[PDB]
């Protein structure tokens, strides 16, 4: 077990807003 | 980078690192490990460096 | 079509001889619609790299 607590809701909301996809389908890799 | 045409320096102060032990007698390309590592990087955080 | 247009012009036209009055009334509605108090909200910081 370890001590851990949820972050403030406001911070979590804004953080989750800005999360771009790591891998995307690009038809070009040349 | 995978082709021998580019060299990249990533400036990290400190970071969590993990490592894998392989057999010297087995040929392999380690690109998939890095690609997996890249697949989980986002503006919020990063996984440990392999 | 606030005034001088009810049963005088077609549904697809606008009265060119009463333009000033209609514009004035439209602006008045625009003004009255914004009479508010800009209330504060919950400010917070972002742990994101951006």
């Amino acid at each position: 077990d370890i001590i851990t607590r949820p972050t403030s809701d406001s911070i979590a909301a804004v953080a989750n807003a800005t999360k771009p996809a790591a891998v995307v389908s690009d038809p070009q890799s040349m | 980078v995978k082709a021998g045409r580019t060299r990249v320096l990533v400036e990290l102060g400190h970071y969590v690192y993990t490592l894998h032990y392989y057999d010297p007698q087995i040929s392999l390309d380690e690109a998939p490990i890095l690609e997996e590592w890249l697949s989980k990087i986002n503006p919020a955080g990063i996984p440990p460096v392999p | 079509k606030t005034v001088l247009s009810r049963g005088y012009i077609d549904n697809a036209q606008f009265n060119p001889l009463a333009l000033r009055s209609n514009v004035l009334l439209m602006l008045l509605q625009f003004t009255l619609s914004n009479l508010k108090i800009n209330k504060s909200s919950t400010f917070t910081s972002d742990v994101t790299t951006i």
